[PDB]
This record gives structure tokens, sequence and C-alpha cells, in this order.
């Protein structure tokens, strides 16, 4: 698949933050345009960082000014010494013609630019990030340029992996009107929905093998049988006793604290009552 | 123990309770009369996940409604007290 | 054994009837229960103060 | 006193009794809840008898 | 677990100073293999009596206990010995932690099975994912 | 002049000064006015640190002048 | 899901999670004009660091290896909370125990902020951060001096100290946000020994804010959809056992706070009972959340196939 591209879980966060910021600033979702930074070694391209870019819009056309890009390049060259321009990125659905004009514009800066594309409006269970690459055709008459998809890895370093694990593990993120239940049960709901999607696909494959659409794969069905045989996970009596212990412990911890809230309300009511029905 | 070495099954023996606690076992051969049982077990699991998902949504909606009800009552009392306060302030 | 136990050198107890020595492979993370005991005691005293504030 | 034991008068053996930490906390916490609710109800009635200004004259 | 019948061809190639008995009837070779057998037997058992422990290691009841207590107190194996009923407890799982471990293994099997589905018939998997909306 | 300076935290100062004022008298004026230590001050004009051994002649400025004030930083 | 979950997500409109990402200029001007931090001194107690800012700071700290690194952090304030929305590196050169930022950092600061204002970054600098490679997260003497200098003139300012070595060797990020007291002001009055052991000599000269992190909805979705090890670790997270000790410590200092509230209410003006009740409600809510997770897991896995 032409070159091999490795992605870091920091470009994704940068693009998501930029999209969220623009959406919150202008009220409505809006296409964002940035730039990719990384290291190229022969056939191995690695994307390590990104920074936002400034673009102007005349009629129905987007022009990226080069003065700001060059100043920002001089800026980032002082910190990331051995890091170079690789491509750009955008948010949206499938590639659009405007993406091809912007790619043509970027081609004047670098000979072989990449093209990342995030899809925040996706409605499926695969990563919205898709990496493309320019291809020049020899079509008779007018000459056009096309996008060829790419297969990308998700290489991370030690500190980046630690940070991503820490960020994705914690779930105490809620703030505002919504209850904390509405911030924890939603994470539980998403995890259960992913598991449900996987199990539904497995069941669909098993039924298709039963009917005849797909060839009879003995090993896959054997592994499905093994998966089904493990479904009643740890239904022993000791587990039930431990579960009941945990439930009773949480019940007692809730009781001590419901008592505290009631005592606080009692103090509040007594204080409000004293100044009104004072006997002096 | 020899069966564990071939890795067909995994587990730990228990002499005091006279039990063999199996943690993992391979899936034996299948025939065209247990595939329907595979579908039945997996379909029941899918309905189990759907029931849990529906329950989570209902509890989230109920908790949010309780939060809105308490906030509305809290602001309703504060609105009433200020009205009677402003009236006598010249 | 008696001298060692009284000196806190050996963590165990002697079963004189059966001539046994039961060691102390115990004292797990049971600090949660003691924390709850302090919570209950403070709530017991705090509750009395609130009722008996004025009358 | 400081001795925590139970005398067995059949075989004349002094067994040592160890309290169960988990059950002790549950017994005390539930007892505190029962006492607290009784105090709350009594105070609630006291508020009624104070607002109504009831006394023996 | 190494039995005493596959080591006869190993004791012949040992250097002469390594075949020195320790004044108890047992050579150096069938003392390290005894400790290795005991350490490996703690990975297949939750608890084992002295008589049964002395059935696969020889050393019937009096030396297996001595060696078992000798491996402990030196940071070589985890466990404790109940001498009254004659049983050695190696490692006991706490039920609830086992439940989460088995859940993780169950989810691993779900992912691995779907990986083979998308690896064997990729054209069918793509059709199935799109049909999942409807 | 219409000299307009800002800190990095969004603060704002506006001073009406005469174009060719010697920086020492300006330092004394800020000393008696606010009291920021001059040796812990850095002035930035158009992404360049103001060189001390150079007068404000080649800096042709007329209206809407932007100055950035930065305090010294140190770590470890 | 129909009507129930249709408005529950509403991707067209920012959720309650993405509320913090909106910059209100008028509110910022009002709070900076009021200057509520001048009257009190333990005003700011919470520091909310965004996910991207924390990731960038951690990666920068680790990139230096055993040499110190430093940079700035943009953000805003809200009530008693200091929110950090981004961070950006400085082109400085330092040794294992000293970073100076002599002459290239001060131009880079202004130029980078000017460049960022062009592409829609409405936040201003809120703090400075530097790394302590292998000797904990604390404020040294010169760190305290520069923190005082920054705080006295640029009033909202928090110093963040990272430790890349302990972060790598422990598996969890080691970070700390601190603020300092005015010069010669507020000398308030086993604790001192450990306090000087883990902090510097100026233990009473500065205090430590409570650090919390947040993330947007798109960030949450992308992270949870990145690897398969994030929903597997949710269905087997097993709370109430990973952090039981933290719960017991919270119960302990809850008991101490309840004792203090009982002492206060029997007879400066803070209403300690309300704060104790809030803390109790919080910890009980985490406990019940853990129990709900366990119940959901039991209903999902154990109650299938008889």
């Amino acid at each position: 698949g032409s070159v091999s591209v490795a992605l870091h879980p920091l470009v994704i966060l940068n693009i998501s933050d930029h999209w969220i910021r623009m959406r919150s600033q202008e009220g409505r979702p809006v296409q964002v345009i940035g730039a990719l930074i990384g290291k190229q070694e022969g056939r191995n391209i690695e994307v390590m960082n990104s920074f936002e870019l400034l673009s102007h819009t005349v009629e129905e056309k987007i022009i990226i000014d080069k003065e700001y890009y060059y100043t920002k390049e001089e800026q980032f060259k002082q910190v990331f010494k051995e890091l170079e321009f690789l491509g750009w990125y955008t948010t949206g659905g499938p590639p659009d013609p405007s993406d091809i004009h912007v790619h043509k514009q970027v081609c004047e800066i670098i000979e072989s630019p990449l093209f990342l594309k995030l899809n925040p409006m996706t409605k499926h269970t695969d990563l919205p990030v898709s990496v493309f690459e320019s291809v020049i055709d020899i079509i008779n008459g007018e000459a056009t340029m096309l996008f060829a998809e790419l297969t990308y890895t998700l290489a991370t370093e030690e500190a980046e992996r630690i940070g991503v694990d820490h960020v994705a593990r914690m779930t105490a993120t809620g703030s505002g009107e919504n209850s904390t239940v509405a911030e924890h049960l939603i994470a539980q709901h998403s995890a259960i929905k992913m598991l449900h999607s996987r199990v539904k696909l497995i069941l669909e494959y098993v039924k298709a093998s039963e009917a005849g659409e797909v060839p009879f794969n003995h090993e896959i069905l054997r592994e499905a049988y093994a998966l089904c045989h493990c479904l009643p996970v740890l239904s022993t009596d000791k587990f039930k006793t431990d579960f009941y212990d945990q439930c009773n412990d949480v019940g007692l911890m809730a009781y001590l604290g419901t008592i505290t809230k009631t005592c606080n309300t009692m103090n509040q009511f007594v204080n409000k009552f004293n100044v009104l029905y004072d006997r002096q | 123990i020899e069966a564990v070495y071939t890795d067909i099954i995994q587990g730990k023996l228990d002499q005091r309770n006279q039990l063999l606690e199996v943690d993992f076992c391979i899936g034996r051969d299948i025939r065209k009369k247990d595939i329907n049982n595979i579908v039945k077990t997996l379909h029941e699991w899918c309905d189990g996940c759907e029931a849990v998902l529906l329950g989570i949504e209902q509890q989230v909606l109920r908790a949010n409604q309780y939060k809105e009800n308490h906030n509305r009552t809290q602001q309703q009392v504060e609105a009433e007290v200020t009205n009677i306060k402003k009236t006598l302030k010249a | 054994l008696v001298q060692c136990i009284l000196d806190n050198t050996i963590h165990g107890r002697i079963d004189q009837v059966n001539q046994l020595l039961e060691l102390d492979h115990q004292k797990r993370g049971g600090a949660r229960y003691t924390a709850l005991d302090k919570w209950t005691n403070q709530l017991n005293s705090l509750n009395q103060a609130v009722v008996s504030k004025l009358a | 006193g400081l001795i925590s034991a139970r005398v067995d008068s059949h075989s004349k053996i002094l067994y040592a009794r160890d309290v169960d930490q988990r059950s002790t906390t549950f017994e005390k916490s539930l007892l505190m809840g029962k006492e607290f609710q009784r105090r709350a109800k009594a105070m609630m009635l006291r508020a009624a008898v104070l607002r109504n200004q009831i006394h023996v004259k | 677990i190494i039995r005493g019948n596959q080591l006869q061809e190993f004791a012949a190639m040992l250097m002469p100073h390594q075949k020195a008995t320790t004044a108890d009837g047992s050579s150096i070779l069938d003392r390290a293999v005894i400790e290795h057998n005991l350490l490996s037997a703690s990975k297949l058992y939750n608890n084992i009596t002295f008589e049964e422990l002395g059935a696969l290691l020889e050393i019937p009841a009096a030396k297996a206990e001595k060696i078992a207590s000798q491996m402990i107190t030196e940071g070589r194996m985890n466990g404790f010995i109940d001498q009254i009923d004659g049983i050695v407890h190696f490692e006991t799982r706490e039920a609830l932690p086992t439940w989460d471990k088995q859940i993780q293994s169950l989810c691993f099997q779900v992912n691995n099975l779907l990986e083979k589905i998308s690896q064997t018939a990729p054209e069918w998997t793509a059709q199935a994912m799109e049909a999942q909306m409807a | 002049m219409l000299i307009k300076v800002k800190t990095l935290t969004g603060k704002e100062i506006e001073i009406d000064i005469e174009p060719t004022d010697k920086v020492e008298r300006i330092k004394e004026r800020v000393e008696e006015k606010e009291g920021i230590p001059p040796q812990q001050q850095r002035l930035i004009y158009s992404g360049k640190q103001m060189n001390d051994e150079k007068t404000a002649a080649d800096y042709k400025i007329l209206g809407g002048s932007v100055l950035h004030l930065v305090l010294a930083l140190r770590g470890g | 899901a129909q009507k129930t979950w249709e408005l529950a997500n509403n991707m067209q409109e920012a959720q309650s999670i993405d509320e913090i990402y909106k910059y209100d200029k008028k509110q910022q001007q009002e709070i900076l004009a009021a200057k509520p931090w001048t009257k009190d001194h333990h005003y700011f107690k919470y520091c909310k660091i965004s996910a991207l800012a924390l990731l960038k700071m951690v990666m920068h700290a680790r990139s230096g290896g055993n040499l110190a690194v430093m940079g700035l952090m943009l953000g805003k304030v809200d009530g008693e909370t200091m929110i950090i929305m981004d961070s950006f590196a400085l082109p400085v050169e330092g040794t294992e125990t000293r970073v100076n930022a002599q002459a290239a950092a001060y131009e880079y600061m202004a130029a980078y902020i000017e460049n960022a204002k062009q592409v829609g970054r409405l936040e201003n600098a809120i703090g400075w951060y530097h790394s302590h490679p292998g000797y904990g997260c604390w404020l040294s003497g010169i760190n305290v001096s520069t923190q005082m200098l920054n705080q006295q003139f640029q009033e909202p300012f928090v110093a963040v100290v990272i430790d890349p070595t302990r972060t790598i060797s422990a598996g969890k990020v080691n970070l700390g946000a601190f603020r300092t007291y005015p010069k010669g002001y507020k000398p308030p009055d086993t604790i001192p020994l450990n306090k000087i052991e883990d902090f510097g000599v100026h233990c009473k000269q500065y205090y430590a804010l409570e650090v919390s992190y947040f993330k947007s909805s798109l960030d949450r979705k992308l992270l949870e959809l990145l690897w398969n090890k994030y929903w597997v670790n949710t269905l087997s997270s097993s709370s109430l056992l990973t952090n039981a000790d933290y719960t017991t410590g919270q119960v302990f200092d809850l008991s101490e706070k309840l004792e203090q509230s009982e002492a206060q209410l029997g007879r400066k003006s803070e209403d300690k009972l309300a704060k104790a009740t809030r803390d109790s409600c919080k910890t009980t809510i985490e406990a019940i959340h853990g129990l709900m997770s366990q119940v959901i897991k039991d209903k999902l896995f154990n109650q299938i196939n008889i």
C-alpha cells in the first residue's frame, strides 16, 4: 500500500481539541484545517505532532496563506529540531473537491504531502481517522489527481502511552447540570454497546455458517462453542457470598452518609426555625 | 496434571475440597446439531446486553429528571422570597 | 513461647489443651471497618448536639 | 476487666473469645441509625409543641 | 515435573565432584530436582497433603515437609503449612478478583474470534457491519 | 506617543510618552509609579527583545504601538 | 433509543461535558476586574488540566530525559478553579538541576501567543510549568521567588511541576500545581518532619492546589474507540478494590471534619458541617457508583446461560 505511515495518539487529540474549540466558538460545527509534523525515513513516515493553520475563504474556495505557515514553521523548528512537515489534516466526511484544491495548494510547499482526515460525525465502530495519499493520473485530455487510501499503525512512546492510559482510564469528567450518574452510566453504556456489537457480529457469522452463505470453518465454530461454554462466569457459592459482602458494605456506607445528609438538613432547619420562632 | 501440560485445559487442583477448578478449556469438535445451541446461547446473551442497555438509559433519564425537579423547586423558593423583599423597599 | 509472646517477639497464641501454637497469619486490610466505626461514633455525638442546640 | 474470654465450665477450659470486626461495625451502625431516627421524631414533635405554644397552666 | 527416570542419562555426564552424596543417601542431583518439583507443583495445586506430596517426590512424609518449610522463609515460594491436618496451602484466589480475570479472558476470546472472522471472509464482514444499522 | 504595553496574562497599560525619552528616566518613572524591578523586566517588540545598547530612533513608530512585558522565569 | 437518547447526545449542540471549552470574554473581564483573590489568600483550591495539556506537558518533560525543561500554559479562571486549556514548549537549554530561559524563550513567548491569537485561541497565559527529573514535585527556593514575582504582577498564576522519572517508573503521572503567599505575609502559626522531607525548606511559603483532569466528548469517544483494551478494562475495572485505601482515608478525614464541625456548631465563618456533608455525599456516591458497576457486570455476565 505505497508508503507505511505510523500515527501517534497526539495528532488525534490535537485535531479533536481544535474541532471542539471551533465548534464552541462559532456555535456550529465547522471544518478545520491544520498541518502535520513528523519524521520521514525512506518508506516509513511517522506523524508525531500537529499545529493549526490559517485559511481564508473567497467565494466557494479556500486559500491557505503561506506567510503564517512559514512563521509557524520557523517557530516549531526551534523546539522540535529533527521534525519536518509531512502533510495536513481536515475534519469531515468523505474527501471533497475542495480537499483536492487544498491538496494542490499544499503540493507547492512540499513535493509529497500526506492527507489526514478525521470524521467527528461518524456513526460506526471504526476509528474515523483515515490517511490518504496523492496519485497523479495520465487520463487522456484533462489531467486530474486522486486520493489513494493508506493503512496506518498506532505507534506510541512510553510517556505518550502513560498519558493516554491515564486520560482514558479516568471517568470522573462530568461538570455542570448533568448528574454524575449521567457521566458514569454513559461510559458503562458505551462499553456494553461495543461488547454487544462484537457479540452480534459473532452470532451473525455463526448463523450465516449454519445457513450456507459463508464456508463451514470448523476452527471458528469450535472457538465459538468454547466462547459459549464460558458464558456463566464464576457462578460459585463463594463468589455469591463475596458479592453479598460487597453489597452489604456499600449499603452500610450509604446508610452512614444518608444519616449525615439528614443531620445537615436537620441543622439547617433548626437554624432557620430558631430565628423565626424565637422565644425572647 | 499431564492434561494441563498439553494445555487442553488450565486450572488448579484442590485436595481439601476434592475439586478441579478449571479456568480455561479448549472447544471440542462440533456437529451439525449443536450449532443451533450455539445460536441460542449467543442470542440470549445479545438480549441480555439489550436489557442492560435499556435499564441504563431509563435510570439516567430518571436521575436527570430528579435533578431538574430539585433545581426547579430550589429556584422557585428563591424567586418567591425576593418578590416580597422588593415590594417594601420604597 | 510464653516469654517470646509476652515480649511481642512471636506473633501467635498457644492452645494448651491440644498442645498447639496458632500463628498470626491474619490482620489483613481491615482498616475500612475501623474507619466506619469512627464515622458512626462522630455521627452519634453530632446528632445529639443538633437536637439539643436550643430546645 | 481486660480479659476477653469465655469460661467453659463443663471441661474446665478457659477459651479466648475474639470479636468479629465486620459484625461489630454493622451492629453499632444500625443501632446508631435506630437511635438517631427516634431522636429526629421526638424533636419533630417538639417543634410542633413549641410553635403551638402548649404548656400546663 | 521431572520424574526420577529421565535423569539417569543426565547423572552419567555430570562431573565427578557434582555426584557427591551429602551423607544422607541422596546425591546433589536428586535434591535440586526435588526442590524444582515442589516449586512447580505449587503452580498446579491450591493445597496438597503431605502423603500425596510425598508420592510424586518420593521422600514420603517427613522430608517433604522439611523441604517445603525450607523453601519458604527464604523468599523462594509462597505458601503456609498447617501441620495439624497435614496440608500445604500454596496460593488461594479471592473469588471476586478471579471474576474480573475471567471477564477479561471472556472479552479477549470475543475479540480474537471476531479477528478471525474478519481475517477469513473480509467481504462478508464488511456487509455485516453495514447491515448492523438496519 | 501612544505607547501601549501588555503582559502575557492579558493585562493592559497605556502611557503617553515623548518619542525620544531616555530609558533611564522611564525606568525611574515606573519605579516611583508602580515598582516593578527593572532588572526583572523584558520588553518585546515584534518578536524581538529590545537591545539595551541602542536608542529608539530606528524603531519608527506612529500610533498603535504594541509592547510585550515579560517577567523572568527560572526552574530547578 | 428513540426520544430517550436522541436529545441525550445531540451532537449538533455542545454537551455539558464540552461546556468548559467555551470562552466567555465578558465573564473573564468581570472576574479580572473584580479581583476576588486580593481579599483572601487561599482562594484558588482547584486546578483543572485538560487532557491535551497534560499529555503535551508529560511528553515534553520526558523528552528532556534527565535535563530540566520548562514552558507556559494557557487557560482561564472560574470561581475558585484555575482551568488550563493548553500548553506550549519553550526553546530553552538546561541542565539536570537548572533551567534559565535566557534570551530565546522571552521572544518565543510573545511570538507564539501572537501566532496562536491568529488561529482562534482566545485564552491567555495562566501559568508556567517546569520539570524536576528525579527529585519529586515541589517548589525550590528560586522557584518560590519566581512564583512570587509572577504572582505579584500577573495576579492569576499557578506553577506546575512534573516528574518524568517517577512517572515512567511508577506508571502514573506525577504532577503538582502550587501557588505562593505574598512576601512577608501570612505566617500562619510528625507533620513538620515529613513536610520538610518531601517539600523544600519553604513548606509554609506556598501551598498545593488539588489537581483534576477533564476531557471533551469527542476526546472521550476517540480514546474509548482507540484500542480494544479500554472497553475490556471498563467491563472488568473492579472498583471498590483498586482504590479501597483511598476510600478509607477519605472516611478517616471525613470523621475528623465531622468532629471539627461538631465542635464548631456547639458554640472563621465557614459552615464546616456543609463541607463535611458534601464530602460525605461525594465519597458515598463513588461507593454506590462502584456497586452499580458490579451489579451491571453481574447482570451482564453471570445471569446468562442459566
